């Protein structure tokens, strides 16, 4: 596919270092980390426009990221808290495409 | 010599409101480094181009060096070099185009020094020393090392920054401990000039634009230079 993330589905406990990975195969520009409110929108966490670069979102509070390669995004809760518990996309676009992952569901308790 | 910093100019991290992880990435065990190659093509007049293999992932098999002009290319065009310095990915292009990706190449500035005869005699390395001031107390001091006779500025530079992030946190993803921070060099035949080591102000860091100062490919006696590196904080 498109862009495969992982893990599918994560269960921390509060203060452990949780990162996401999320790779693509279609080698487009841009990547994004997004989280989904869940009833209601994906929002923007970080993103990069390539490798050795990421951005803020709306919502970078509590996640760094990484591009180590233009293939590779990781989403990094340094801190897991039980607010970060919720349902993370990865996606990833360019050239007038926009492709998602299937989602990661992190619960922090 | 180049006239030392007023407050005034140097950039302060608080006004800088972008990722910090931007600049810690060009620095944080970050370079690419190639002994004995000679340059295989080019792009414009004023840049190189070598094959040299990313060791560490797969990120690249070519390399373009952009010097500060078409003399300075001509220069070490043909040579036999020794390569280093802090690639980006990020606006590296190959034409003229902007938003192109091109797998395979990365790219950077300067960082080039003929290979024969700037070497040392076995595998022996050269100390260099960093003095590190914080609010203009030398709290901490460390040695990079070099295989260099002359070594570029920019490679002390590297190595001087990354041993920094590692025990001192000088860059971090978000901000930075300190406001300002600037890195002398001083010569033997008392010539000094620096660098600012913190990003323009505003929202974003462009680390091509940013890197470019390593351009004039500034070299060093690695045997007699002398490094200081000045910081406040918040």
């Amino acid at each position: 596919a498109a862009v495969t993330q992982s893990p599918r589905n994560k269960v921390a406990v509060t203060g452990e270092k949780v990162t996401l990975s999320c790779q693509q195969t279609n080698n487009h520009n841009n990547m994004y980390w997004y989280r989904q409110d869940t009833g209601h929108g994906l929002r923007l966490i970080h993103y990069s426009y390539g490798a050795g670069s990421t951005e803020k979102g709306d919502i970078p509070d509590g996640y760094k990221a990484s591009r180590p390669s233009q293939e590779q995004f990781s989403l990094i809760l340094e801190s897991a808290t039980p607010s970060q518990t919720s349902v993370y996309f990865c996606a990833s676009g360019g050239g007038g495409t926009l492709y998602f992952g299937a989602g990661t569901r992190l619960s922090v308790l | 010599s180049q006239p030392d910093p007023m407050p005034d100019d140097l950039h302060k991290s608080s006004e800088f409101t972008g990722t910090m992880g931007n600049m810690k990435y060009l620095y944080d065990d970050h370079y690419v480094s190639a002994t004995k190659v000679k340059s295989v093509d080019k792009f414009l007049a004023h840049d190189l181009i070598y094959n040299i293999s990313d060791k560490k992932l797969k990120n690249y098999d070519k390399v373009k060096t952009e010097l500060l002009n078409e003399d300075l290319a001509k220069k070490y065009k043909d040579e036999v070099v020794d390569v280093y310095g802090s690639n980006y990915y990020v606006n590296c292009y190959f034409s003229s185009k902007d938003n192109v990706w091109w797998p395979g190449k990365t790219c950077m500035y300067g960082g080039i020094t003929k290979h024969e005869g700037n070497h040392f005699d076995n595998g022996n390395l050269q100390n260099v020393l960093v003095r590190v001031y914080e609010n203009k107390r030398n709290t901490i001091s460390f040695e990079v090392q070099t295989d260099k006779k002359s070594v570029t500025a920019q490679e002390l530079d590297i190595k001087a920054r990354n041993f920094l992030i590692n025990k001192k946190n000088l860059y971090e993803f978000n901000s930075s401990p300190y406001e300002t921070g600037y890195i002398k060099f001083i010569e033997n035949n008392g010539n000094t000039f620096w660098y600012d080591m913190m990003p323009a102000p505003g929202d974003k860091f462009d680390q091509s634009k940013y890197l470019m100062m390593y351009n004039d490919n500034k070299t060093v006696d690695s045997k007699s230079v002398k490094i200081e590196v000045h910081l406040t904080t918040k």
